[PDB]
RNA sequence: UACGGUGCUGAAGCAACAAAUGCCCUGCUUCCAGGAAAAGCCUCUAAGCAUCAGGUAACAUCAAAUCGUACCCCAAACCG
RNA sequence: GCUCGCCGGAAGACCAAGGGUUCCUGUCCAACGUUAAUCGGGGCAGGGUGAGUCGACCCCUAAGGCGAGGCCGAAAGGCG
RNA sequence: UAAGGUGAUAUGAACCGUUAUAACCGGCGAUUUCCGAAUGGGGAAACCCAGUGUGUUUCGACACACUAUCAUUAACUGAAUCCAUAGGUUAAUGAGGCGAACCGGGGGAACUGAAACAUCUAAGUACCCCGAGGAAAAGAAAUCAACCGAGAUUCCCCCAGUAGCGGCGAGCGAACGGGGAGCAGCCCAGAGCCUGAAUCAGUGUGUGUGUUAGUGGAAGCGUCUGGAAAGGCGCGCGAUACAGGGUGACAGCCCCGUACACAAAAAUGCACAUGCUGUGAGCUCGAUGAGUAGGGCGGGACACGUGGUAUCCUGUCUGAAUAUGGGGGGACCAUCCUCCAAGGCUAAAUACUCCUGACUGACCGAUAGUGAACCAGUACCGUGAGGGAAAGGCGAAAAGAAC
C-alpha cells in the first residue's frame, strides 16, 4: 500500500540538505560530530 | 540584553523568597530609559542607552574612557 | 589578437571507435575522445591555433562510463566527454 | 654567473609558459592515445622547467 | 648498510648440502636479499591459456633472509665480516683487517 | 551480390455525415464565492550622446554557454 | 515456428518528480533468482543516446525563508 | 645523506643515478583549483552570475589585477540642514572557521537524600551558550591579626571533619594560621631636579652539554641428532657491549642492535658570560580615586538557611566625609587596634596533550585489548538525528604444484 516514504529531491535536499543544516545552531552540530565520528560524507542527500 | 552603556550594569542574581521561602528564579534586570545630551567632542547631540542612576554617573563621572571601551568593543552611539 | 595562448592544450586523443568503422558512410564529420576539459563554444576556434585543422560545425556529448570497475571496490570507468568535429575528407588528425 | 649571464635575460625567460606549452608539451600531446608514446620520461624530463622559472620570478637564486 | 653489499660470494648457512656457496644479485629496504645459487629450485607455475608463456623449469634466483648470509673468507671455507669503521670519515669495507681501504 | 536487402524512382491521394476529451476560446451568455505577482514585452519621459549609441524597413552575418537527453515508468530499472 | 488462451480507458504506448546505463550485442555457471536453469533486470567484455528553439539554468514571482543599517534576547539565536 | 632507485593496491610498462636535478631527509620560503569562515554577487556541498581597471591587434573578448559586511581611524563626499550627522566612495589594522586538553565568564536542571514533603538535600553537578592564552585565572592590603605580630598571589600537605550554618530535621561545612614548593613588583590623575642609573623583555654571539636532518659499534669454530639447530658433544673468545627482536626445535660471538662515539647552514632546552634594542632607577613638592561608603525595601554570593547577625555584592529609592576623614574587627554602642575603598597593570612555582621524540606495566594476545590488530566508522541499517559489523594465524620457504 502507501509508504511513509515518498521521494523527491526538491524537499529531502531542503528537509535533510546540507546548506541550512551547515548555517544552523543544531545543523553545524551534527557535522562537527561527523567529523569527530570521521565519516567518508557529512551529507546525507547524495 | 537591556544594558547600561556608561555605568556596564548587567542582570542580576536574586530569588522570590517570599510567599514561599523559595529559591525560586524572577529574572532581574535594570530599567532602561535614555539620555540624549552634549559630550563636546562629538559635534552633535548623543542618545545614550541608559537606567536608573546611569544619567547621574554622566553628570559627575569622566567617561572619555567609556566612550573609547563601546568603541573597542564595536558598540554604536 | 583571437586570444591569448599561455594555456592552449587543446585534444587528448585522435581516438578509435567503432561508429566511426561501421555507421560513417560520409566524412563530413569524425569522432574524438576530449575529456571534461572541452566544450564546443572553443573546440569550434581554439584547434586551429595548435593543429593545422580546419571546421565549420561541431558536437559535443557529455558521455558517462557506465558503471562499475573490478573489485577490489565499485569505483568508476570515468565518464571521458565525447566530441565530434568537421571534416569532410580524408584523415585530419 | 660566467655563461648563464651569457646572451639569456629574465624578460625573455617570462615567456617560458608559452614557448614550452606550443613547443615541448605540443610535441607530446595526445601521443599516448595514438601508440606513439611509450617512453614514460619524456614528459618528466619537460615537467618542472617552467615551475622552475615561475617560482625564480619570487625566489632568489642564493642564500 | 648491507655488509654483502650487491655482488659479493656468500657462504649460505641454510640447506642440505653444506658445500655450496651462493652470490648476490639485489638487495630490498625489508630483511631479505636476492642470491643466485641460493636453493636452485626448478618451479614450473601454473600455466596459462593466453600469450606466448616461456614455459617449463624459471630456475631463478630466490630470496633469503639477510642473517642466513656471510661472505665466503676465499682461505678456509667459512664466513667473514668486512668492517664499516673509518676514523677520517664516511663508511668503507675492509675485512675488518686490511691496511688500506677495501 | 545466388543474398543480410538494395535505394533510386512512382500511381490514386477527392466528397459527404456524427461528435469532442481538440481549435476559433485568456469567445459569448449567465452566476456570485469577483477568482497571483513580476520580468521579458509595448509606450511616455529623465539621464546619456550625435565621433555615436539606439529605433523603423531591407539585406548579409557570428555564437547561443551551462547541465539534460539511454532506459524502466503505473513497474522484477520508482517504493513495498 | 505453428497452433492455443487472456488484456485491450490496459495486462497498450508516451511522461514529470523517481532511479540513473539496468538500453543494444556477445558471453557467463561461480554467487543470486520462490522448482530446474541452457536465462537474466546478477556477472564479464564490447556498442550507444550530438540541440539557440524540447528539458533545466541564464531572467520573474506566490506562500515562505534569509537579511547590512535598525531592533529583541544571558548568549547561541530570533525579527525586519 | 648515498650507490643505488622512480608511493600503495600491483602487477604491468618505461627509465633515472654514482658529483651538485638518482632517490630522499631537516629548515626558511614560492605556488596554493571549486565547495567549506567562505566573503565580488547568487545556490538545494564542489554549481550559477557580475562590477572596476590594465594591455593589445586584423578589435563578433581574451589575458592579467583588484573587490563581503561589521568595528576602529582617516580621507574624499554628502539628506532633511545652516555648522553638523547619517548615507555615499576608499585605505590601514582587527574579529570571523578548525584539532585536543588544560582553562575564564554566563544559562542551569531533574535524578537522589529528608526512609512521604514544601526551606534544606542533591548541586553551580550534567547538559548548554560565549571565549582567551602558553598557560587561563590569581595579584601588590580602606588585608589579616588580637595588643604579640605578619606584610601581593598561586600550587602541594596540614589546619578539618575544627569553628560556624541546620523544618536543630536529613544533614551541611570554612577560614585564619602552620609545614613545603616558589620568590619582580609597579603606574596614572605632574613635573621640576636626576639621567639613562633600578628591573625585566626582545634579539645576536660565545662557552659547556643535550635535542634536531645522520649511523659507525668487540668475539665462533668444528662436530651430532634432525627437514634445518644457536639444542647436544669438544674446545675457545669478546665483554665499561649477554637489552630485546629477527634469523629453519633453547643465539653474546648470524643479522639488527646494545654499551659507546661521531653527527650542525641554522633553530632550540638548560646552565653561564656578553654585543645591540626597548622599558627606565633616584630626589622633592603637589594631588588622590563619589551619584559612592552607607542607609531603606526586596534579594544574592560568602560553609552561614531573618538573625543576637557581621562581611562583600545590588534590582531600586535615597546619599555623607578627607586624615581635625573614613572602613573593618559575627547584632548594636563605647574603647582600642589595624588599613587607605569607590583608579589602572603584572613575573612563575600550577594545569594539559591536537602534535614531535623517549622510557615503564606478574598489561591484553582475538567472545581479550579501543566500534576495527586486514582500503572498519569500511560493508551496512534509517526520512533523519543516530546507529553499524564479519575473516587474524599454510610452511623453513612459494618451494604456490609441470607432466
Amino acid at each position: 500500500m502507501k509508504r511513509t516514504f515518498q521521494p523527491s529531491v526538491l524537499k529531502r535536499n531542503r528537509s535533510h540538505g546540507f546548506r541550512a543544516r551547515m548555517a544552523t545552531k543544531n545543523g553545524r552540530q551534527v557535522l562537527a560530530r561527523r567529523r569527530a565520528k570521521g565519516r567518508a560524507r557529512l551529507t546525507v542527500s547524495k | 540584553s537591556r544594558v547600561c552603556q556608561v555605568t556596564g550594569k548587567r542582570p542580576v542574581t536574586g530569588n522570590n523568597r517570599s510567599h514561599a521561602l523559595n529559591a525560586t528564579k524572577r529574572r532581574f534586570l535594570p530599567n532602561l530609559h535614555s539620555h540624549r545630551f552634549w559630550v563636546e567632542s562629538e559635534k552633535r547631540f548623543v542618545t545614550l542607552r541608559v537606567s536608573a542612576k546611569g544619567m547621574r554617573v554622566i553628570d559627575k563621572k569622566g567617561i572619555d574612557t567609556v566612550l573609547a571601551e563601546l568603541r573597542a568593543r564595536g558598540e554604536k552611539y | 589578437m583571437i586570444r591569448e595562448e599561455r594555456l592552449l592544450k587543446v585534444l587528448r586523443a585522435p581516438h578509435v571507435s567503432e561508429k566511426a568503422s561501421t555507421a560513417m558512410e560520409k566524412s563530413n564529420t569524425i569522432v574524438l575522445k576530449v575529456a571534461k576539459d572541452a566544450t564546443k563554444a572553443e573546440i569550434k576556434a581554439a584547434v586551429q591555433k595548435l593543429f593545422e585543422v580546419e571546421v565549420e560545425v561541431v558536437n559535443t556529448l557529455v558521455v558517462k562510463g557506465k558503471v562499475k570497475r573490478h573489485g577490489q571496490r565499485i569505483g568508476r570507468r570515468s565518464d571521458w566527454k565525447k566530441a565530434y568535429v568537421t571534416l569532410k575528407e580524408g584523415q585530419n588528425l | 654567473m660566467k655563461a648563464k649571464e651569457l646572451r639569456e635575460k629574465s624578460v625573455e625567460e617570462l615567456n617560458t609558459e608559452l614557448l614550452n606549452l606550443l613547443r615541448e608539451q605540443f610535441n607530446l600531446r595526445m601521443q599516448a592515445a595514438s601508440g606513439q608514446l611509450q617512453q614514460s620520461h619524456l614528459l618528466k624530463q619537460v615537467r618542472r622547467d617552467v615551475a622552475r622559472v615561475k617560482t625564480l620570478l619570487n625566489e632568489k637564486a642564493g642564500a | 648498510a648491507a655488509k654483502i653489499r650487491r655482488d659479493d660470494e656468500v657462504i649460505v648457512l641454510t640447506g642440505k648440502d653444506k658445500g655450496k656457496r651462493g652470490k648476490v644479485k639485489n638487495v630490498l629496504s625489508s630483511g631479505k636479499v636476492i642470491v643466485e645459487g641460493i636453493n636452485l629450485v626448478k618451479k614450473h607455475q601454473k600455466p596459462v591459456p593466453a600469450l606466448n608463456q616461456p614455459g617449463g623449469i624459471v630456475e631463478k634466483e630466490a630470496a633469503i633472509q639477510v642473517s642466513n648470509v656471510a661472505i665466503f673468507n676465499a682461505a678456509t671455507g667459512k664466513a667473514d665480516r668486512v668492517g664499516f669503521r673509518f676514523e677520517d670519515g664516511k663508511k668503507v669495507r675492509f675485512f675488518k683487517s686490511n691496511s688500506e681501504t677495501i
